[PDB]
C-alpha cells in the first residue's frame, strides 16, 4: 500500500518562471525496469486528464512544456514556460500494485 | 549397471531409508536401525546438482527464431528463410535430446559407483574379521557395542585390537 | 494479464529452461525445442 | 549380529529415459519442458501491445476510415495483427 | 577396456562358443565343453538392438537440402544459399560421426561390464570353496556330479552343505 | 572418481615418481625407491595423445564467416544473414565446448582405470602370499632378493614355489 505525499501542498510562480512539483513513495514504484507512476491534471471545473504515464513519456495533445522525471521513490514534474491557462490541481498516481493511490493534490497558484 | 552396485550384490533398497541416499544397516545387540554418511550422500548432491546447472547453463546460447515477410514475388527467399530457421531448431532440439540421453546415463552410472565405492571401503577396513554373505551383508566376529558401528561409519577401523578377538573367533569355528 | 514471455499462442509463467510451444516469443523467456519430453535424473533406478 | 551397506528407495514412479532403455524409474527425476500457457495475450513489462483488430500495417499507418481507433496510439511492446 | 574384463583376468576369447556371447567352461569327471547363461547374453542383445534402433530413430529428423537457383545478378544470395546449406550439412555429418565414435566406446564397455559382472557373481557364490587361478578359472574342492555346475549356471549354489566337505578339504592340503 | 583407484584405495600421490605415470614403491632390506612399468603408462600416453589429435582431426571442418554487404534497402536480407553466421557460430561453439567437457571427464577416468587396474593384477600375483593393507599396500612372506620386486613388476610372478615359504609363514603367525 504505498502512501503518496505529495509537496509543496500549494505551488505559487508568477509567468514564465520554472515550476516544480515533487511527490515521494514508501517503497520503490520502480519494477519491471520502468517506474509506473503518472501525473494527472484536474482544472477546475473539469475531470482530470493524463500528461505524463510512466513518469518520463508524455501524452499526444499534452504541450511539450511539461517535463517529468524521476527515479525510484521520488519524481518531479517541470513546466516551462508557465502562462494563465495552466492553473489546476496536480496528482501523481502509483501502479505498482492494487489499491492504486493519489497524491493529496497541489493548488497551481 | 556397469559397476554392478545397484542391483548385482544388492538388488533390494531400502525404502526405511529417508535421511539420505546411502547409509548402514545395523543389526546387533542394541537394537536395529538405519544410520546415514554425510560424506557420501554431499558429494552426490553437489555432483548432480552442479549437473543440473551445466545443462541450463550451457543452454544459455541459443537460436531464437524471428519473423521475416516477403511479398509473394520473392519466394526463393522465404524458402530460404524458412528452412534456415526450422534447421536450426531441428539443429537445437537434436542437442538438447542428446544431452539430456547421455546427462541421464551418466547420473545412474555416477550412482552405482558412489555405493559401490561405499562397500568397497567397508569390505577394505573390515577384511577378515567379517564374513561376505553375497547381498552386501558383512558379519564380523567380536561382540562390541552399538558404537563400533558408529567407528565403521566415520571410516574410523583400528584394525589390531578387533583381530586378536577374531583370530580367537578364527580358530574356535576351525 | 502481465506475463514476462509472450508467444503467439499464449504466454509463459515458469523459470525452467525449456518449452515447446511456438519459436517465435518475445521477451526473456525459456527457448524452444520441439520436444515432447526432456527429464533430468537426480536420483537412483528403485526396485520397488 | 550383521552390518550391511544399502541405497535410498521410493515407492515413487517417475518415469526417466536414456540412450541404453527407454524406460527405467528413478526415486527423483525433474522436469524441465514448459507445455503449458495461460492462452492469453497480455502486456509484456507492464506495456500495452498494439493489438490491431482487423485493420494491418498498411491500413493503420495510412489512416483507414474503418479502423480510427488506432490514431494517436501510445507507446506498445509489440504489434498484434 | 576400463572394467578390464576383456583382456585383463581373461586375454583369450573362445572360439567354440558360438551358442552366445558370454558362457562358462566346465572341465569336471563328467566331460568336457561350453554352456551359455541366457541371462546375460539375452540383456546385451536386447540393449545393443535398442542402441542401434536410438541411432536411427533420433537421426529422423535431419537438414534436407533443396534446389534454388538465381539469375547471376544476385549472387551475395547465391553466395548465402550456397553456405547455409553445405553449412548444415557439415554440422549434421559432426553429430552423426560424433555419435557413432561415442556409442562404439559405449557398447565395447558395455560389454566389458557384463563379463565381468557375470564373473563377478561366480567368485561370490564359490567364494571359499574355489581357489582364483588369475584368467577366470575358479578350482573347487567338492567332489560333485556336473549338475553342480548347472547350479553355478542358474545362479543357485547353496552355500552350507558344500562347505563342510570344502573345509575338511581346507583341512588336509593345511 | 567412478572406478575409485584415484583417491580412494590410494589418495595420497607421489611427487617423487617423475620417470613414468604409474609404477610401484618397494620397500625391502636392499633399500628403497619408485620404479615405473613401460607397459601402463606407455598405452596411457598413446590413448590420451590419440584423443588430443581426434579433437583437433574431427574439428577440421567447420564453418567460416565470410563478408557479405548490402545497401540500406534490403535488411530483411541482411537480418537473414547477421542471424544465420552467427547462429553457426552458436551451434559449432557449443559442439566444442561439449567435446571438451565429455573428453575431460573420460582422460580423468580413463586414467582410473589403468591404475585400478594395474593394482589388480598385482593382488591377483601376489594373492594369499601378501597382506592387503588398504592404502594399496602390500606386505608379502618370502624374504626374497630385489630380483623379486622386478619379477612383480614383469608382471612374471610364479606362485608355486613362494607358496611353500608363505604357507610356512601362515601357520607360525597362527
Ligand atoms: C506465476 O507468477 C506468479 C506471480 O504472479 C509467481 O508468484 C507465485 O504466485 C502464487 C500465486 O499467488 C503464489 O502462491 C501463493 O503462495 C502463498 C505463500 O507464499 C500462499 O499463501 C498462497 O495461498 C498462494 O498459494 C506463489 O507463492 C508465488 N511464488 C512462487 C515462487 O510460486 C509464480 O511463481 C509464477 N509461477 C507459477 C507456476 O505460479
Ligand atoms: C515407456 O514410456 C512410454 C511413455 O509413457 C510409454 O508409451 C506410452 O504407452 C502407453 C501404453 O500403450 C500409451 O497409452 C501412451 O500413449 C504412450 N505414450 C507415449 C508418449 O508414447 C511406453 O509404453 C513405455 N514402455 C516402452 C516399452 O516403451
Ligand atoms: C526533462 O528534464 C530532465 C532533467 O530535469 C532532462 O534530463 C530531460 O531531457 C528533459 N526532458 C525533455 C523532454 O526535455
Ligand atoms: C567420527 O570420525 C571422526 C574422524 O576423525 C572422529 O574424530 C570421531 O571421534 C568419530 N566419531 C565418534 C563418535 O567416535
Ligand atoms: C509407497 O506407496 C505404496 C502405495 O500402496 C504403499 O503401499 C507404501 O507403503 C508406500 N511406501 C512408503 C515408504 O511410504
Ligand atoms: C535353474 O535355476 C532355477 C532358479 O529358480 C531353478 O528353479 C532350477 O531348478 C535350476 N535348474 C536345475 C536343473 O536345477
Ligand atoms: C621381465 O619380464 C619378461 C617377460 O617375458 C622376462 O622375459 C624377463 O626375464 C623379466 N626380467 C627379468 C630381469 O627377469
Amino acid at each position: 500500500d504505498i502512501v503518496l505525499t505529495q509537496s509543496p501542498g500549494s505551488l505559487t510562480v508568477s509567468l514564465g518562471q520554472r515550476a516544480t512539483i515533487s511527490c515521494r513513495a514508501s517503497e520503490s514504484v520502480d519494477n519491471f525496469g520502468k517506474s509506473f507512476m503518472h501525473w494527472y491534471q484536474q482544472k477546475p471545473g473539469q475531470s482530470p486528464k493524463l500528461l505524463i504515464y510512466r513518469a518520463s513519456n508524455r501524452e499526444f495533445g499534452i504541450p511539450a512544456r511539461f517535463n517529468g522525471s524521476g527515479s525510484g521513490t521520488d519524481f518531479a514534474l517541470t513546466i516551462n514556460p508557465v502562462e494563465a491557462d495552466d492553473v489546476a490541481t496536480y496528482f501523481c498516481q502509483q501502479s505498482n500494485e492494487d489499491p492504486r493511490t493519489f497524491g493529496g493534490g497541489t493548488k497551481l497558484e | 549397471g556397469l559397476f554392478g552396485a545397484i542391483a548385482g550384490f544388492i538388488e533390494g533398497g531400502w525404502q526405511g531409508m529417508v535421511d539420505g541416499w546411502y547409509g548402514y544397516h545395523h543389526s546387533n545387540e542394541q537394537g536395529s536401525g538405519y544410520a546415514a554418511d554425510k560424506e557420501s550422500t554431499q558429494k552426490a548432491i553437489d555432483g548432480v546438482t552442479n549437473k543440473v546447472n551445466s545443462i541450463i547453463d550451457k543452454m544459455n546460447t541459443q537460436f531464437e527464431a524471428v519473423g521475416r515477410e516477403f511479398n509473394n514475388l520473392e519466394r526463393r527467399i522465404e524458402n530460404l528463410n524458412k528452412k534456415m530457421e526450422d534447421g536450426f531448431l531441428d539443429v537445437w532440439t537434436y542437442n538438447a535430446e542428446l544431452l539430456v540421453l547421455m546427462e541421464n546415463e551418466r547420473t545412474l552410472d555416477f550412482h552405482d559407483s558412489n555405493v559401490k565405492n561405499l562397500y568397497d571401503k567397508v569390505r577394505l577396513q573390515l577384511r577378515d574379521n567379517a564374513k561376505e554373505l553375497g547381498n552386501g551383508c558383512f558379519e564380523f566376529y567380536h561382540k562390541c557395542d552399538n558404537e563400533c558401528m558408529e567407528s565403521v561409519r566415520n571410516g574410523t577401523y583400528d584394525y589390531p585390537q578387533y583381530s586378536e578377538e577374531a583370530r580367537l573367533k578364527r580358530e574356535e569355528i576351525s | 494479464c502481465n506475463t514476462k514471455c509472450q508467444t503467439p499462442m499464449g504466454a509463459i509463467n515458469s523459470s525452467m529452461p525449456f518449452h515447446n510451444i511456438h519459436p517465435l516469443t518475445i521477451g526473456e523467456c525459456p527457448k524452444y525445442v520441439k520436444s515432447n519430453r526432456l527429464v533430468l535424473a537426480t536420483g537412483l533406478r528403485n526396485s520397488p | 549380529d550383521q552390518i550391511c551397506i544399502g541405497y535410498h528407495a521410493n515407492n515413487s514412479t517417475e518415469q526417466v529415459d536414456t540412450i541404453m532403455e527407454k524406460n527405467v524409474t528413478v526415486t527423483h527425476a525433474q522436469d524441465i519442458l514448459e507445455k503449458k500457457h495461460n492462452g492469453k495475450l497480455c502486456d509484456l513489462d507492464g506495456v500495452k501491445p498494439l493489438i490491431l483488430r482487423d485493420c494491418s500495417v498498411a491500413g493503420w499507418l495510412l489512416g483507414n476510415p474503418m479502423c480510427d481507433e488506432f490514431i494517436n496510439v501510445p507507446e506498445w511492446s509489440y504489434i498484434v495483427e
